[PDB]
């Protein structure tokens, strides 16, 4: 293929779309690409390991990948202390060299490998428009990526199991033994409103739904992937589809938008997958946080915090959700249905027990929600933390708010591109990508609109 | 209240369905150039 | 009563709107 | 031309038209009734129907 | 053929005045749901309770507000990201109280403007267009999106939406600036560059193509009539224009190409304000604008101020009066 | 609510719902002739409001009118404890202690008017006619309860002014600041009536549940208008420690 | 941090994430070099 | 609410008056 | 210290790198 | 449906002796009927 | 005076809109 604008209709600041139909030159880009990812991977990983103090708190010291790998249960111990930090140092490691054999093969196939594979091999050859091709590498990557799912389920089952964070006797890494695999609350999740107190599938709570609902994926992934190998594309899917490269590009860019901002939700939102010891507190766990640590301090002094009436009218501590349920009072009324290990102990049936706040909180409870209320994910950009008119001495921005606004915007930007891929994708299947022509300017030949 | 939540759920059922089974009738046929 | 004068102006300019686009000055090629 | 007492008589000939005039004098009669009876329920005092009735 | 086909037709038909098509099919009934019931809880809509504190406040124009000061209230704190339909009310009084007008107008509209953007789409495809106007679209969109949905959803309630009222969006960029200094946040800087640069070239490009018209006309009638609707002729001269302007500068910074010109004119807006939507995208993860607070000390290690540290002591006078009667505890971290 | 856990509770509103005993049961609750009891779990579910309206012309018979509550499930009081005491002529004195024993609630009236009031229980002592031996279904406790004002000291009007805190004149009129009525801001502690009809006891458990009457004063912002007249009937339940 | 027997290769460690930033701007060189045909 | 008593007559005038003015020019046009 | 010399000294060895790859491809006459 | 001209439009017309006797009588009607608006 | 509040634009408005009109038909006239 050309590798200029007159030979291929594409300038260099396009230059990748000279790739879309030689095949191995694609093949190589990406290959290459995926190098970049476990480069990236392994080399953040040491950097993280190198720059972790391991007796301060991971959400403290600017770490994203260490929590990822202590809440798959490696190297911490009950609360989330670092027990061996050699288990991080050799998945970064890992990463890093195995980033060297993908940047190898991405080179080896981008610069020298043969241009186009169909006239290679009919199995590795594919055309964009041949559609049993392209359903066939749906299946073996649907194999690939449920198989993975059955490998989250393995390590959390077989494997020394998962950090849990609503374990007894303390958050801790247990071994998940009963995954629910019944349908009906695995696919309940998926039909949750996406509204608060619902939390669509951002509020499953409990390492069993979680390892269950992945066992279903795992199931669920490698069976179409068998289906996709073994059929083609039917007539309704031929008919409602645009079949072509950049088409697929799209649908996929979608995919992604929406996976994007599925993980900023559910960095910002769940405390499960993402376990407080390891992620901070989220800004529901800290704003209840407050509120329960001045309840603390107030009723140590001798307030009767059941009856105080704050300014307003509303209960200064604690007051009604408008379903009923006693919940903290102030303006953390709005995170009512935040659920955490150190606040559900003190709650009862109707929502917050008066008995068990009068006399079952302990030391550990108040320390834990002094240190979330202190750790809000507020901060600014140069990562000074707390509220924005606070002065510069304290030096923490949330993990939660680095993933989620970071999630949030890639997530925009792709469904940007989605647009983009998807319209050009339309327009040149039709054939008017490059412009109206002058000979046949539909408009021309339609009726005036008044 | 009932009624109203059954009345805007047919509605909206109705025009949602309208749009998929719309986009799903041959829509990139329905354009001034090539047909394949 | 000065409700109903912001009423009056609010209808004033929808009015308009609805004037601009369903009796619009046709473009015609010529 | 017409002069401008005359002007309606456009529509003497023209059924269709006719009915539309007709049909913007009956909108505007019920546009009428209606924002009437909004001002009115805007101002209306309802406490006591005794000593300050509608009517007063 | 069948009725569906003709249903079809008439639905991505080109000669209708408006077009329809099926993103229309969407847009329609959810764009006239949000306008009628904006409209009516407008003129109105009784107090809502905004703060979920027992505190109403007055949104419409019955209620004694003027058109700057009226608004439809964002739905109450209490409320919180909960879904409120009407239905979901115990009566329609207290549905108003507790402000569900603005959830449904809000959820309605924004519906309504990503079916507009997918409608943009459509009509380019079916006219035979290029596809990406509906992308330049997609920034206002993405700026509505942030200022309605995503900024609720990461500080965790529909009270914390932006009013749909004049002195009401005001309010929210007050207090969004004593929380989050977005005036120090670098992507709001682009967005004020987006939209400074976009009129900026909007008064360049209209004058420059003014200042360039070929004669047509007298010096009586419009300039305007110069110009035939549909004529293949180009109605200015873009060398007379480039020779101006590059001699304004110099040679090599102005556009010949009307092309490139015309990309950039559409590039640098919808880049700004893609940047400062997800700046307050981000803001609403309580990312926030750059703390210089104390940041240049004297050797013995007094404070000296800076320009940052007036802003910061008006964002503080901003910060302790908002909500005056809304926070029980020190820290506004809600 | 049951006996369920707060997952089946969680938005469904019986947690606004004071528990109910039984339909068998016709007990009661033999009391020692000087001995006091705790009252566990004390618990007054509001169902009517009825504001009175006050006439304009004069003299003539005001006519409670019934309300509708703006604030949502959000009223009840509950987890309230007190004790009974058994006089020695064999009074029964029902006396609040603490709980969760206040809601503000927001009422409609028709013609438009919206009516805060402070439903609460705080320190009601409450009495029966003497010879009680027993809580029964005849048991009524008629007392007096506070009223705080709605509003506390520390709020702010829409133009910051406060009792404690805030201004004390209109600043935005500078030289109109001091003509105001409302620039002082009053607290009064207001006064309640309650009745509490035991209508069912199961003396087992020592679970009491019946009727209530509520008279109180509504909200007067601050001083800024004279309180209406609030009437609330509801039901109510408590377990009583007889031991 | 790092395992004692590779912490004198931390000063490497520090700059091994940002190389991905050196990729994309090497392909500009890469199109630079060539006039950016 | 205590509005400025020349409020009615300013804008209706404000509004009316231009109106009027675009109207005549307009049914005018093509004389 | 000396932790800036050696970061600086891996960061200028890394930076010379690609240029140094594309300067030789250039030079040598390799495909570019 | 097409749109079709109309041809029973006609033009109308105010000389400008109908003008000065128009603005007269309004000018008089005005003159008489303020005092009563203002009463 | 204590007089109807409503008359300046009352008497306004009753000069004002018949004089628009007579002056919108004279001024087209002739179109
Ligand atoms: C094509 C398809 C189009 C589909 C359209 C359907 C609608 C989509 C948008 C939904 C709007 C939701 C609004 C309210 C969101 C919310 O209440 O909150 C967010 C919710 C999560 O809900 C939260 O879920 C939480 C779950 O946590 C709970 O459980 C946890 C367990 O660990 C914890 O214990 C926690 O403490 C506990 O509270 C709680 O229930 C909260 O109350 C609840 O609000 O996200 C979710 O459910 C869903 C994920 C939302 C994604 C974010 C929006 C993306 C927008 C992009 C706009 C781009 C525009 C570009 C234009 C150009
Ligand atoms: C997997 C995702 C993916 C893939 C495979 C592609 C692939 C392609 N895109 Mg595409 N795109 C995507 C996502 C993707 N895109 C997204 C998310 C957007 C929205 C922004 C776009 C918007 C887009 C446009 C407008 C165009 C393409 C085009 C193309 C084609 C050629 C592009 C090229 O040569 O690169 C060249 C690379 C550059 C010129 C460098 C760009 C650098 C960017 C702008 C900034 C990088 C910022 C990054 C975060 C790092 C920050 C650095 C900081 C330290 C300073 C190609 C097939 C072109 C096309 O349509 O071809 C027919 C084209 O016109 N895309
Ligand atoms: C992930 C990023 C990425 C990847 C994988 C690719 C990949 C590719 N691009 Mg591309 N491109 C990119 C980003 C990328 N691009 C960006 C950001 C731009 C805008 C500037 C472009 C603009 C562009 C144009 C205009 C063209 C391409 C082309 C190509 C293809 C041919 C490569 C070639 O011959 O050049 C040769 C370059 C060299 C020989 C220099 C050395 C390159 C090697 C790989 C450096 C590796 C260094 C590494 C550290 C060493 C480790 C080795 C090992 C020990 C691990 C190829 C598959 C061409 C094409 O489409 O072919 C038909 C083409 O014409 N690109
Ligand atoms: C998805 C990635 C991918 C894909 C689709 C291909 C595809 C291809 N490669 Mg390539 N390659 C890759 C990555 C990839 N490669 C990487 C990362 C490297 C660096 C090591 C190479 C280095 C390389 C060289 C040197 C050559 C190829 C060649 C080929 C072509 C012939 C393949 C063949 O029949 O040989 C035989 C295939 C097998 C015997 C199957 C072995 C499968 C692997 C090696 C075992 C591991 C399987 C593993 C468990 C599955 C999951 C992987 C795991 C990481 C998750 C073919 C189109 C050849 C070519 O182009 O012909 C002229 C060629 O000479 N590749
Ligand atoms: C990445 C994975 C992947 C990809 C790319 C595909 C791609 C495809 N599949 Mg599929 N499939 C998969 C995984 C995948 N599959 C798995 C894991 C299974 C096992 C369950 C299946 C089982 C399957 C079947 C039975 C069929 C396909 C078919 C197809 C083809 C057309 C279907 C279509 O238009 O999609 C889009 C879907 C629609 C247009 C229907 C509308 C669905 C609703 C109305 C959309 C609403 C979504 C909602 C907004 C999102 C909320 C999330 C949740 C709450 C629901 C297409 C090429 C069809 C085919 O042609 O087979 C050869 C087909 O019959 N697949
Ligand atoms: C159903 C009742 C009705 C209808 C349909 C007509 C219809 C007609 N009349 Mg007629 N008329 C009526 C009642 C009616 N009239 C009554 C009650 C009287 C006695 C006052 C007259 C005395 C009368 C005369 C002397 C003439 C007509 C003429 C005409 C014709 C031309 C109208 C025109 O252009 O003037 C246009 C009018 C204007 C441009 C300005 C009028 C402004 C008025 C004075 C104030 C408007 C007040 C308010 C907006 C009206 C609502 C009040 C409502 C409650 C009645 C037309 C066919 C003319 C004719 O015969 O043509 C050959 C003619 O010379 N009418
Ligand atoms: C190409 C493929 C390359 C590698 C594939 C992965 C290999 C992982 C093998 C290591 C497993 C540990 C063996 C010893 C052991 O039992 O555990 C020893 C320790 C601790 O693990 C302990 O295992 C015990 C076994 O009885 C118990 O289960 C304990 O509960 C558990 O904590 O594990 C480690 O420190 C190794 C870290 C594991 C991380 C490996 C995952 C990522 C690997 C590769 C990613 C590459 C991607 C390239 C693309
Ligand atoms: C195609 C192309 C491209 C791309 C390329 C790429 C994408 C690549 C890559 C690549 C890669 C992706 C790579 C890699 C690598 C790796 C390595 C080379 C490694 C290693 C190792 C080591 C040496 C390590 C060491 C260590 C250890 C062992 C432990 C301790 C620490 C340390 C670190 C010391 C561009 C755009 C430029 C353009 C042209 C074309
Ligand atoms: C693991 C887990 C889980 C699970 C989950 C699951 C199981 C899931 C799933 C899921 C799924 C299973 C999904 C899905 C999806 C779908 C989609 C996303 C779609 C679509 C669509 C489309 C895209 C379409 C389009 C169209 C139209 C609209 C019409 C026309 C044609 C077309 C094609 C264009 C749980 C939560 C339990 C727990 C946690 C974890
Ligand atoms: C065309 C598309 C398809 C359209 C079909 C969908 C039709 C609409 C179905 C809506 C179903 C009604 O949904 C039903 O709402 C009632 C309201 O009484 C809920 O009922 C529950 O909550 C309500 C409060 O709202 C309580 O008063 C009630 O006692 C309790 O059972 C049910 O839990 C739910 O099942
Ligand atoms: C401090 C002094 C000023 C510093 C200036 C730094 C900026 C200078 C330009 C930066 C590099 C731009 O790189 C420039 O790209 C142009 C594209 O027109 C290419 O231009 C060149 O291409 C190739 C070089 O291989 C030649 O055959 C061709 O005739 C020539 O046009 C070159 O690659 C280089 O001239
Ligand atoms: O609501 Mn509207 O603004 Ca968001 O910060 Mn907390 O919450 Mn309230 O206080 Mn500041
Ligand atoms: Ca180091
Ligand atoms: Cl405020
Ligand atoms: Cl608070
Ligand atoms: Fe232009």
């Amino acid at each position: 293929g050309g590798r200029d604008l007159p030979s291929t209709g594409f300038a260099w600041w396009s230059g990748n779309a000279r790739l879309i139909n030689l095949s191995g030159k694609l093949l190589g880009a990406h290959v290459a690409h995926a190098g970049l990812i476990v480069f990236w991977a392994g080399a953040m990983t040491l950097f993280e390991v190198a720059h972790f103090i391991p007796e301060k708190p991971m959400y403290e010291q600017g770490l994203i990948l260490l929590p990822h790998i202590a809440t798959l249960g490696w190297g911490v111990g009950p609360a989330g202390e670092v027990t061996d930090i050699f288990p991080f140092f050799v998945v970064g490691v890992l990463h890093l060299i195995s980033s060297a054999v993908l940047g190898l093969g991405g080179i080896y196939h981008a610069l020298r490998g043969p241009e186009v594979l169909e006239e290679y091999s009919s199995f590795f050859g594919y055309d964009w428009k041949d559609k049993n091709q392209m359903t066939n590498i749906i299946g073996y990557h649907l194999i690939l990526l449920g198989c993975g799912a059955l490998l989250l389920v393995f390590k959390a089952m077989f494997f020394g199991g998962v950090y849990d964070t609503w374990a007894p006797g303390g958050g801790d890494v247990r071994v998940i033994t009963n995954p629910t695999l019944n349908p009906a609350i695995i696919f309940g999740y998926l039909l949750k409103a996406p509204f608060g107190g619902e939390g669509w599938i951002i509020s499953v709570n409990n390492m069993e739904d979680i390892i269950g609902g992945h066992i279903w994926i795992g199931l669920i992934c490698i069976s179409g992937g068998i289906w996709h190998i073994l059929t083609k594309p039917f007539g309704w899917a031929r008919r409602a589809l645009i079949w072509s490269g950049e088409a697929y590009l799209s649908y996929s860019l979608g995919a992604l938008s929406l996976m994007g901002f599925i993980a900023s939700v559910f960095v910002w939102f769940n405390n499960t997958a993402y376990p407080s010891e390891f992620y901070g507190p989220t800004g529901m766990e800290a704003s209840q946080s407050q509120a329960f640590t001045f309840l603390v301090r107030d009723q140590r002094l001798g307030a009767n915090i059941a009856s105080a009436q704050g300014p307003t009218g509303l209960g200064k501590y604690l007051m009604r959700s408008p379903s009923g349920e006693i919940i903290f009072g102030g303006e953390t009324m709005r995170f009512w249905d935040f659920r955490g290990p150190w606040l559900e102990p003190l709650r009862g049936p109707n929502g917050l027990d008066l008995d068990k706040l009068r006399n079952d909180i302990q030391p550990w409870q108040v320390r834990r929600a002094a240190e979330y209320m202190t750790h809000a994910p507020l901060g600014s950009l140069n990562s000074v933390g707390g509220v924005i008119t606070d002065v510069n001495s304290f030096n923490y921005v949330s993990p939660r708010a680095w993933l989620a606004t970071s999630h949030f915007v890639l997530g925009f930007f792709f469904l940007v591109g989605h647009l983009w891929h998807a319209g050009r994708a339309r327009a040149a299947a039709a054939g008017f990508e490059k412009g109206i022509d002058r000979e046949t300017e539909p408009t021309l030949f339609m009726p005036d609109l008044d | 209240m009932l009624t109203l939540k059954i009345a805007v759920y047919i509605v909206v059922g109705l025009f949602i369905s309208l749009f998929i089974f719309g986009f799903l009738s041959s829509d990139p046929t329905r354009n001034p150039g090539r047909k394949d | 009563m000065e409700s109903v004068a912001y009423i009056l102006v609010l209808t004033m300019a929808l009015a308009v709107l609805f004037f601009a686009i369903a009796f619009r000055e046709p473009p015609r090629i010529e | 031309g017409l002069p401008w007492y005359r002007v309606h008589t456009v529509v003497l000939n023209d059924p269709g038209r006719l009915i539309s005039v007709h049909l913007m004098h009956t909108a505007l009669v019920a546009g009428w009734a209606g924002s009437m009876a909004l001002y009115e329920l805007a101002i209306f005092d309802s406490s006591d129907a005794v000593l300050n009735p509608m009517w007063r | 053929a069948s009725l569906w086909e003709q249903f079809c037709q008439w639905v991505t038909s080109t000669n209708n005045r408006i077009y329809v098509g099926w993103f229309g099919t969407l847009m329609i009934p959810t764009l006239l749901t949000a306008t009628t019931c904006f409209i009516i809880a407008f003129i109105a809509a009784p107090p809502v309770d905004i703060d979920g504190i027992r505190e109403p406040v007055a949104g419409s124009l019955l209620y004694g507000n003027n058109i700057i000061s009226g608004a439809v209230v964002p739905s109450s704190n209490a409320i919180g990201l909960h879904f409120y339909p009407i239905w979901e009310a115990a009566s329609l009084d207290e549905w108003l109280y507790n402000g569900g007008p603005y959830q449904l107008v809000v959820f309605h509209f924004l519906i309504g403007i990503f079916c507009y953007m997918g409608r943009q789409w459509e009509l380019s495809y079916r006219l035979g267009m290029r596809p990406w106007i509906c992308v330049a679209y997609s920034a206002p969109v993405s700026a509505a999106t942030a200022v309605f949905l995503i900024y609720p959803i990461g500080q965790g309630s529909f009270s914390d939406g932006m009013p749909l009222g004049i002195s009401g969006t005001f309010n929210f960029m007050i207090v969004f600036q004593a929380e989050h200094n977005i005036l120090m946040h670098p992507f709001h800087m682009l967005g004020v560059a987006g939209v400074f640069g976009g009129s900026l070239f909007s008064a360049m490009h209209g004058s420059l193509v003014t200042s360039s018209l070929v004669r047509e006309t007298t010096e009586v009638e419009s300039q305007n009539y110069g110009y035939k609707f549909g004529q293949e002729e180009e109605t200015y001269n873009i060398v007379a224009a480039h020779g101006y302007f590059g001699r304004l500068i110099f040679q090599y910074a102005s556009f010949n190409n009307s092309r490139s010109l015309h990309f950039f004119l559409g590039a640098w807006p919808v880049i700004g304000i893609w940047f400062t939507a997800m700046g307050v995208s981000t803001m609403a993860f309580n990312l926030n604008g750059f703390n210089f607070n104390q940041s240049i000390l004297d050797s013995q290690g007094r404070v000296i101020g800076t320009w940052a540290d007036v802003l910061n002591r008006a964002n503080i006078g901003f910060e302790v009066m908002h909500e005056r009667n809304a926070h029980n505890f020190p820290l506004d971290l809600a | 609510k049951s006996q369920l856990t707060y997952d089946d509770i969680v938005n469904t509103g019986l947690a606004n719902v004071c528990p109910e005993i039984s339909s068998f049961t016709r007990g009661t609750i033999e009391v020692e002739p000087n001995t006091k009891y705790f009252v566990s779990d004390f618990c007054m579910e509001p169902q009517e409001y009825f504001v009175k309206e006050e006439p304009v012309n004069k003299r003539q018979k005001a006519e409670y009118v019934k309300g509708k509550v703006l604030t949502r499930q959000t009223t009840s009081l509950e987890q309230i404890r007190g004790s009974i005491a058994v006089g020695a002529d064999g009074t029964l004195t029902f006396k609040e202690k603490d709980g969760i024993d206040f809601q503000p609630i927001t009422v409609l009236l028709p013609g438009g008017e919206e009516v805060p009031f402070f439903f609460t229980v705080k320190n009601f002592t409450g009495t029966t006619e003497p010879g009680f031996t027993s809580i029964n279904s005849s048991t009524d406790f008629v007392g007096d309860f506070n009223v705080p004002s709605y509003r506390g000291a520390g709020f702010l009007d829409p133009k910051a002014r406060g009792l404690y805190t805030g201004y004390d004149n209109a600043v935005a009129l500078p030289s109109a600041a001091d003509k105001f009525r409302t620039n002082k801001k009053e607290t009064p502690l207001g006064k309640g009536t309650l009745s509490l009809q035991v209508t069912q006891v199961d003396g087992s458990t020592g679970e009491i549940a019946g009727i209530f009457e509520s008279e109180q004063p509504s909200d007067t912002d601050l001083g800024a208008k004279e309180p209406l007249d609030v009437k609330v009937r509801g039901i109510f339940y408590g377990r009583v420690d007889t031991d | 941090k790092l395992p004692e027997a590779y912490q004198i290769f931390d000063p490497l460690v520090d700059v091994l994430p940002v190389i991905p930033l050196f990729f994309l701007a090497l392909a500009f060189v890469w199109q630079a070099a060539v006039g950016f045909k | 609410m205590q509005v400025n008593n020349l409020g009615f007559i300013a804008s209706i005038l404000f509004v009316l008056v231009p109106t009027v003015f675009l109207l005549i020019l307009f049914i005018q046009t093509g004389k | 210290n000396l932790e800036p010399i050696f970061q600086l000294t891996f960061l200028g060895l890394i930076v010379l790198a690609g240029p140094a790859v594309v300067f030789v491809l250039a030079f040598r006459g390799g495909d570019l | 449906m097409d749109r079709n001209s109309n041809p029973n439009r006609q033009p109308v017309e105010l000389n400008r002796t109908s003008l000065y006797l128009g603005l007269l009588l309004v000018a008089v009607l005005g003159i008489l009927f303020s005092s009563y608006f203002f009463n």
